[PDB]
């Protein structure tokens, strides 16, 4: 018999503890009343200032899709369902406007072909700066295949190849990648080939006094920065060709000096910027330097674009904006319809506290020390 | 647990060529030594873990999205950015979870490699008279030290004093003649007392290695069939004198189990039989369960309904695309260029809203649980600087069933109870001497009216003061070699004073005669210490009998020595042997153990018995007695078993020498009889004690652990029912019960047996008596005579003690009461109106059974707070195992969820961190699932635009960046660093603990309408921007250009990340300076990201969405009302419903505001007996 033989504690932090520097708030009529009088005041009087600029902005909508059939070739007015005026100064001044067309028996596009001239009268100004834009109602631009055609590198200016335009991720032009000649569109995809066509006038051109027409500028209407993206072509001016729905603008092709320049063609980078809802609503005039007076103006459309064929609809906006865009009183009547219910809150708690309130925290009022 | 499948077990015998199929291997083999409680097995850790992550629906959807867009290709674009994060979500769980096992690894390592000695030196034939004096022994074998993973079957197994036994083995040799090992069961039974063990008849002869070496023989052993009081073997062997093969029975009593701690004894060399899975606890233990929370399930229906809300959503898009293809003259067939056209539209609509339920949800609620668990390690008031142990948690995703825990089962021998036994009073001569304040009394002086602290302080001082007084008599009267004043656990000073002579002489020669008489009836033995030579300690077969034999050697009636035929007693300084004639030893039959010694004086016999009260009692003499002693004693003893003092009584008798020749003749005539010898002991013994003069009686306190009757005061008030899960017997856990107030003193306690006192008026087999007996007590005090009428009534109460009874079980009366259903629903139909439901000799199995009826039947949260091997079961099979840890419980620990290190943490570790956690994922599901609606609805309401053709309105890297950066982190804070009422507050109102008892926070309910306010809020979110496009789509404050659909899509994300945001700051319930900073951080993170992506390169559709949209007046008139009306309804609810009709918290919030909790330090405890009156 021989086998006779032979700092962990918890770190204590304010942190580590969960005892961390906090305040443990209560809703007490002290310190709920006052927070919604606050805050009902307070959007109260940013709904009146935001109602109070709304109700100045003035606005000229006019559409004019059905042009080339209910016009005719003399001064006639438009209908009631065609325009509308929102003059602040003058609240009752309807002085319906006058379209009249001309049609141009050149083109053989039966659908849509022409000009429309519409006269327009404003009774107010416009301060140093004018917006003409073009509305196209109950057109869809937001679709899933839609949306998703076009190619970044032929926005990019890049010489992108068949594969590179077809064989891309989930964004690509797949319908319209190539033409039935083998060579791969410039512009691809249902958003460039789809452009809106109406070709705008550079001025409206007075009536009253014709010595001094009111002109505008299709320079300036997208953002500066915008020119980031779009670049120039880099295409061998033979393995490209126009969309379909093109072919009339470039009838030969592409030749040496006709391939658009979409960096300073901002129209089109006005349109491959596929609009979120229905209606589209994008500037394609704009005036920066000179108020618009009073008195009746001119425009000469040139009517390229088929709408009625989808029950669809077009026509001008011009507007001089505000901070909060064009004419559009809901943000107003929003911040005025949350000052009064935080303010009627308020007063539903004040009778509540006043008429059927409780103790301020008794031994008697919980679950157990009550049965 | 089958009692079948026997085997053999040789030694130095070679198997018969029927058990080797000529390999030299046997067809039979036994489990290795080694015990596995890790939760997956290492060899098959992945498959089981992926399917159990793979149990959640959400996982399931997600992979069949992933192979169905793997599959179906040009639907989407490359999935090899789909597949990413699923895959990660997946490894990371994997990660956690081996992580875990890991540890429990390490606990396993560090048990497996104690130290124990196995005999080297002959090989082993099994996996790969008695002695033979006539061949020589073998020189080299000796016992080598070992580990406990190398002890196969055959292996001879020597363990040391105070060694735990590595497996079961057969006794062969003991140091002590006869071979009489005790062994300390504290760990397979409640038994505090040392059990003995007797070693086989024939195998005393053998003494070392070079006797059993030559030793050949085998044992034929039963099949393992985990019953610790039942075992049946053959030992065989062949006799070197003659030819011949004997045999011998091998009971119960010659079986060393695994858990049993060899105490008191020097050395026990056995033979293992069972090993490893095969031991007696092994198979009591369990599966160790994979241990789901509560939360999880409910979560897997609310993602079903999600998924429901889905389905809605993609069939009523897949309906109006489909339809609307079918309408003209529409744009799409000028400019664009149903059965297989309706299915893939439906199936674009499903990828569309494929984040309804997020992948990030099951890795949300994986960091908030780890979180949670790490917060809980790192607690301090949960750490026991006694052996450097915190609250280390060994199940991560049980951390919110602390909050809903209803039911705790406790245990008695190192969970309420320590392990010292403490004489406290003693009534001698009818007058009662002793001092103490017990806990017991101070809930008692609570429940009157009066204070405590204060009082209890003053009377603690008073009972110090005199300690020292009676120290300083003590040592002033005499000096005694053996005295020490850290061991004197009696204080009395009235006791010293009249032992000097202060009360006459009759009074001091009693006194002296009942403490001469504590230190004689005994079998303690007497061991000179290690280190201090003089410092001789008393090792008593129980500690009842140390304590007395200690407070006897306090007092000057020292005993010392076991001489022949007398023991040495250092009475006041001067040393006199008696002569013990006589020692009828303490039976369990018995229950007194008496001493015939010769007094002289020719000399006379005296018989001192020690044993209860009751048993004492009945043998006395009624007629020759002091007739004022014996109602004074009753008295005492009455008042003392309401105190939880184990009280004891002493008698005396005279005897002449006639009367003890008659004895020893009749004695010599039963001790050396035949055919049944007991009988013949058992009436001598009880015919020689049918007189006695009673001189004395005791009392010996078992300690509990710190501040147990205020925890368990805390836990009833917080609506916690506990039940006691007894061991070793009736009285001790009575008498426990009554220490910690769980039993008061007019609470009736309906007895439960099969075989007892009222037992006779049913007498029958023991399950019409205990069916009787059962529906007895349901009928007259509460009328409840049934089974599904009441419990189907009681199911929908939540629990709430009432009643005012106790119930005590035994373990074969538990048995039989939970062997049938219709007995199984009316002893838990019983128990369920009762308010202390003890137990008493039960099994491992049998309470496990109790905790699955009680959590299968009437679904609610069960507790097993227990140490000790027999409580594995019910720890495993419980859904919370809480193992108390020390340096005691080492098997309890590992198979358990939390190992703190006292039962006092318990209080702390359910009612403030339970509380806590489950508050915590109650508010974070709802958030979590009111987060994802308020944004993929906005994706399906941009479908009643654009005619659902699916397009998206956000661009494709928010769908990718609001569930990861913009929203998630609050969600997490909300969840790990959110608190209801600080701890101080929370544990001085444990009342806010019943909210967590009914389910009244995490309710089906409370999600429907969370999914509504998401569905209005995303309404909102949507539906303002447009109409601030409704007009003329020209709102850009110099027209310019806006209305791209990312445009949109930045104006509703805004909106929505901006209200989500500050919903979960407004249900949160404290506002510090991390969860704010952490949501004004992700707002940031929003506007900053949406900075950065836009002003960059690859931003091929957007690159101006920053410059372009934050720039403008009407992106923060837009953002600040959609803002205020998706935070308006919730927010005035919030008010009305803490104004008018305010629940618990908040007047436990408002009245904190007040001043009412703000005496009380940081870190509060009421569970601690070191607390300054605060
Ligand atoms: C402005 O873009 C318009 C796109 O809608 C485009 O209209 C499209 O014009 C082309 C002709 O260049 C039509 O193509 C079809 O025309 C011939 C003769 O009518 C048919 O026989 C062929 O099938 C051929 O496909 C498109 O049908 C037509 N698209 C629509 C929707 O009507 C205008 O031509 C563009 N404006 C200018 C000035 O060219
Ligand atoms: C390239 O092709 C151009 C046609 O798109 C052509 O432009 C003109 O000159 O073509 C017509 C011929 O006179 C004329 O009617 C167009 O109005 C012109 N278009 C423009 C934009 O000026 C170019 O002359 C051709 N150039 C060469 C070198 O062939
Ligand atoms: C401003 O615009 C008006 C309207 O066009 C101009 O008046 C006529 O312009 C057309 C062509 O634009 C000529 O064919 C007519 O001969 C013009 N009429 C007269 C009476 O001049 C006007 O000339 C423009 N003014 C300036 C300065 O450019
Ligand atoms: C507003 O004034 C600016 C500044 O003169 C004009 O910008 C220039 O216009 C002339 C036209 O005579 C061009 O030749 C220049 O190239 C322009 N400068 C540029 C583009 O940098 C602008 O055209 C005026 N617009 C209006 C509507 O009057
Ligand atoms: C809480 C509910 C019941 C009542 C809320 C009050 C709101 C809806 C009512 C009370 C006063 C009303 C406004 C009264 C005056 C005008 C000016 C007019 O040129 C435009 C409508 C407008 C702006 C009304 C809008 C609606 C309005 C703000
Ligand atoms: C496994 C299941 C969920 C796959 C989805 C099956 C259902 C929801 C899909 C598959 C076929 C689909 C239908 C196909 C045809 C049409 C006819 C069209 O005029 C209306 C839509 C309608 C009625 C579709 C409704 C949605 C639809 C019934
Ligand atoms: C205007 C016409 C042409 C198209 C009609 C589309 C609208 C009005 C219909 C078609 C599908 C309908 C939706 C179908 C499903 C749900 C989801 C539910 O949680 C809220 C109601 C809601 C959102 C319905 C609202 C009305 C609804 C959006
Ligand atoms: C070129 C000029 C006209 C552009 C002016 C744009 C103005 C109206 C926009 C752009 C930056 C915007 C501010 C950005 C930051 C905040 C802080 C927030 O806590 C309150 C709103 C507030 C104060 C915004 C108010 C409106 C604001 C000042
Ligand atoms: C225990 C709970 C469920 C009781 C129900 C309390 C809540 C849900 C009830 C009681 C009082 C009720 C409110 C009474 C008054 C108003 C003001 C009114 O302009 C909007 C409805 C509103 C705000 C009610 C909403 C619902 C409401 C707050
Ligand atoms: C033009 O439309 C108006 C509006 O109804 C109608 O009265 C008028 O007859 C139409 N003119 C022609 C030529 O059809
Ligand atoms: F060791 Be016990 F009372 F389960």
């Amino acid at each position: 018999e021989e086998d006779e033989v032979k700092n962990r504690r918890p770190k204590e932090d304010a942190f580590t503890q969960q005892r961390l520097a906090a305040i443990n708030p209560v809703l007490t009529p002290r310190t709920v009343l006052p927070l919604y009088l606050l805050i009902a005041v307070v959007f109260v009087i940013v709904g009146g200032c935001i109602l109070a600029q709304n109700s100045k902005v003035d606005e000229v909508t006019i559409y004019y899709q059905d042009c080339m059939t209910n016009a005719t070739s003399s001064w006639s007015d438009i209908p009631s369902e065609h325009w509308q005026f929102v003059f602040h100064k003058y609240k009752t001044y309807n002085t319906a406007p006058q379209w009249r067309f001309v049609d141009d028996e050149s083109d053989d596009f039966t659908k849509q072909r022409g000009t429309c001239q519409i006269r327009f009268t404003t009774p107010s100004d416009m301060k140093n700066n004018v917006y003409l834009n073009y509305v196209l109602e109950k057109f869809a631009a937001n679709h899933r295949r839609y949306v998703l055609s076009f190619s970044e590198d032929q926005i990019r200016g890049e010489d992108a190849s068949y594969e590179t335009v077809h064989d891309a991720t989930g964004i690509n032009c797949k319908p319209l990648s190539k033409n039935a000649d083998g060579k791969i569109y410039y512009p691809c995809g249902l958003i460039a080939n789809s452009m809106f066509n109406d070709t705008f006038p550079l001025q409206l051109t007075n009536v009253g006094d014709t010595s001094n027409n009111y002109s505008l500028t299709n320079k300036g209407i997208n953002w500066e920065s915008d020119k980031k993206r779009y670049k120039k072509t880099k295409y061998n001016y033979t393995q490209i060709a126009p969309p379909p729905y093109w072919e009339k603008m470039y009838p030969d092709g592409y030749n040496e000096t006709n391939i658009p320049d979409i960096q300073d063609w901002e129209e089109f980078q006005n349109w491959m910027r596929p609009g979120a809802f229905d209606k589209i609503t994008k500037l394609i005039r704009i005036n920066k330097n000179d108020t618009l007076p009073a008195g009746e103006y001119q425009l000469d459309i040139g009517l390229h674009w088929p709408v009625l064929e989808f029950n669809g609809k077009k026509g001008i906006y011009l507007t001089h904006g505000s901070h909060l865009g064009g004419r559009n009183p809901f943000l107003g009547i929003v911040y005025l319809i949350g000052g009064c219910i935080c303010a009627a809150m308020a007063l539903i708690l004040l009778t509540f506290w006043l008429f059927g309130g409780r103790k301020i925290a008794d031994a008697s009022s919980l679950s157990w020390n009550m049965k | 647990n089958r009692s079948d499948e026997l085997r053999t077990v040789y030694y130095n015998l070679p198997l018969p060529e029927d058990m080797l199929d000529e390999d030299g291997l046997p067809l039979a083999v036994y489990p290795r030594n080694k015990i596995r409680t890790t939760k997956y097995t290492p060899l098959t850790f992945f498959p089981k873990n992926i399917l159990f992550q793979f149990h959640n629906f959400a996982n399931i959807y997600f992979l069949i999205l992933l192979i169905l867009g793997a599959f179906q290709i040009f639907g989407v674009t490359n999935p090899g950015f789909a597949s990413v994060p699923l895959i990660v979500i997946v490894i990371i769980t994997a990660i956690k979870d081996g992580i875990e096992d890991s540890r429990r690894t390490v606990l396993d390592l560090e048990v497996n490699n104690t130290r124990t000695h196995i005999l080297s030196g002959v090989k082993n034939e099994n996996v790969a008279n008695l002695v033979d004096r006539t061949l020589q022994p073998n020189p080299e074998c000796r016992f080598a030290k070992d580990y406990w993973k190398n002890v196969k079957v055959g292996d001879i197994v020597r363990v040391h004093n105070n060694d735990e036994i590595p497996a079961d083995m057969i006794l062969l040799s003991t140091s002590d003649v006869d071979g009489a090992c005790y062994v300390e069961t504290k760990n397979l039974d409640g038994e505090t007392n040392l059990k003995v063990r007797q070693s086989l008849k024939c195998s005393k002869i053998i003494k070392s290695s070079r006797d059993i070496t030559r030793t050949k023989f085998w044992v034929e052993s039963e099949g393992p069939h985990a019953n610790l009081y039942s075992y049946q073997g053959n030992f065989k062997w062949q006799d070197t004198q003659n030819g011949n093969i004997r045999n011998e029975p091998v009971n119960i009593n010659n079986l060393l189990l695994r858990g049993c701690t060899l105490r008191n004894t020097k050395w026990a060399m056995g033979m293992v039989i069972f090993t490893g899975d095969d031991t007696k606890i092994m198979i009591n233990a369990g599966v160790t369960p994979t241990k789901k929370s509560r939360i999880s399930r409910e979560l897997n229906f609310s993602v079903i309904l999600n998924f429901v809300l889905l389905f809605i959503l993609c069939f009523t898009a897949g309906i109006v695309n489909g339809v609307y293809y079918k309408q003209k003259p529409r744009s799409r067939d000028y400019f664009e260029f149903a059965s297989t056209n309706g299915f893939v539209s439906f199936w674009v609509a499903v990828i569309l809203y494929q984040s309804l339920v997020p992948i990030s949800l099951y890795i949300s609620v994986e960091i908030i649980k780890t979180a949670q668990a790490i917060f809980i390690y790192t607690d301090v008031l949960l750490y026991n600087a006694k052996l450097d142990y915190p609250c280390t948690p060994k199940s991560w995703n049980i951390s919110d069933d602390l909050g809903q825990i209803e039911y705790i089962f406790s245990d008695k021998t190192g969970t309420l109870t320590q392990n010292v036994m403490e004489f406290k009073k003693c009534t001698i001569n009818g007058v009662s001497y002793g001092r103490a304040y017990t806990e017991a009394l101070a809930g008692l002086r609570k429940r009157q009216g009066v204070d405590v602290e204060s009082e209890g302080r003053r009377e603690k001082e008073e009972i110090a003061k005199d300690r020292e007084t009676m120290i300083d008599e003590l040592r002033s009267m005499s000096d005694n070699t053996q005295f020490c004043p850290e061991d004197l656990t009696f204080v009395s000073k009235e006791i010293v004073e009249d032992l000097k002579g202060s009360s006459g002489d009759h009074q001091q020669k009693c006194c002296e005669h009942f403490l001469l008489a504590l230190a004689l009836c005994h079998s303690v033995l007497v061991e000179p210490n290690k280190d201090d030579p003089k410092k001789l300690d008393i090792k008593a077969q129980s500690p009842d009998e140390s304590a007395l034999v200690s407070t006897a050697r306090q007092l000057g009636y020292s005993f010392v020595g076991s001489s022949k035929s007398g023991l040495i007693v250092e009475i006041q300084g001067v040393q006199k042997e008696f002569q013990v004639l006589n020692v009828l030893e303490f039976n369990s039959s018995r229950k007194r153990m008496s001493c015939i010694i010769k007094i002289p004086g020719e000399p006379k016999a005296l018989l001192i018995c020690k044993g209860a009260d009751s048993v004492i009692y009945s043998r006395l003499d009624r007629t020759q007695n002091d007739a004022t002693l014996l109602e004074k004693t009753a008295l005492h003893l009455e008042e003392y078993a309401t105190e939880g003092l184990r009280t004891l009584c002493l008698a005396q008798r005279e005897l002449t020498w006639s009367e003890y020749e008659r004895w020893v003749k009749t004695y010599d005539v039963a001790a050396a009889s035949v055919t049944n010898r007991e009988e013949e002991l058992d009436k001598v013994t009880d015919v020689i004690e049918r007189e006695l003069i009673l001189l004395g009686g005791t009392a010996i306190e078992d300690r509990l652990q710190d501040g147990v009757p205020d925890s368990i005061a805390l836990l009833a008030e917080a609506g916690i029912k506990l039940w006691v899960l007894t061991g070793d017997k009736v009285e001790t856990a009575i008498n426990i019960g009554f220490s910690c107030n769980v039993l008061n003193n007019d609470m009736e306690l309906l007895v439960v047996k099969a075989s007892g006192e009222d037992v006779e008026e049913f007498g029958s087999d023991p399950i019409q008596v205990v069916n009787n007996l059962v529906t007895k007590y349901l009928r007259e005090k509460f009328g409840m005579s049934g089974s599904e009428e009441e419990l189907k009534e009681a199911k929908r109460e939540h629990g709430l003690p009432q009643g005012n009874f106790a119930v005590i079980i035994d373990g074969d009366a538990l048995k039989v009461a939970l062997n049938g259903e219709e007995m199984r629903r009316k002893f838990l139909l019983l128990c369920k109106n009762c308010k202390a439901v003890l137990c008493c000799r039960v099994s491992p199995a049998q309470k496990a059974a109790v905790v699955k009826l009680v959590k299968k039947t009437l679904d609610v949260m069960t507790l097993a707070i227990g140490d000790g091997s027999n409580d594995v079961a019910m720890i495993q099979s419980a859904d919370v195992g809480v193992g108390i840890a020390g340096e005691e419980g080492r098997q309890a620990v590992m198979c358990s969820d939390y190992a703190i290190g006292q039962f006092r943490y318990v209080t702390r570790l359910v009612l403030v961190h339970g509380k806590w956690c489950y508050k915590r994922l109650a508010e974070m599901i709802p958030q979590f699932f009111y987060k994802n609606v308020i944004f993929t609805l906005s994706l399906f309401w941009y479908g009643i635009y654009n005619n659902f053709d699916g397009s998206y309105l956000f661009e494709y890297t928010y769908l990718t960046f609001y569930n990861l950066a913009f929203t998630s982190v609050p969600v997490i804070l909300l969840a790990v660093l959110d608190q209801d009422v600080s701890d101080t507050v929370s544990m001085l109102v444990p009342q806010l603990y019943r909210v967590g008892i009914l389910r009244k926070e995490w309710n089906q309910t409370k999600f429907l309408w969370y999914m509504l306010d998401g569905v209005y809020q995303s309404v909102i979110c949507f539906f303002f921007p447009y109409l601030a496009y409704h007009k003329n789509m020209v709102v850009t404050e110099n027209g310019l250009g806006l209305d791209h659909r990312y445009f949109v899509g930045v104006f509703v994300t805004a909106i929505a990340v901006t209200s989500c945001n500050f919903y979960v700051f407004m249900e949160q319930y404290r506002w510090d300076w991390f969860c704010g900073l952490f949501i004004c951080l992700s707002l940031a993170v929003f506007y900053g990201w949406t900075g950065i992506w836009t002003s960059s390169s690859s931003s091929n559709e957007f690159y101006k969405g920053a410059a372009r949209v934050f720039a403008q007046p009407a992106y923060w008139a837009v953002l600040f009302v959609g803002v205020l009306f998706c935070l308006l309804p919730r927010f005035t609810i919030d008010c009305i419903r803490k104004i008018f009709y305010p629940k618990d918290i908040e007047i436990v919030r408002e009245m904190w505001l007040r001043g009412d909790f703000d005496l009380y330090p940081q870190g509060y405890d009421p569970t601690d007996p070191s607390r300054p009156r605060i």
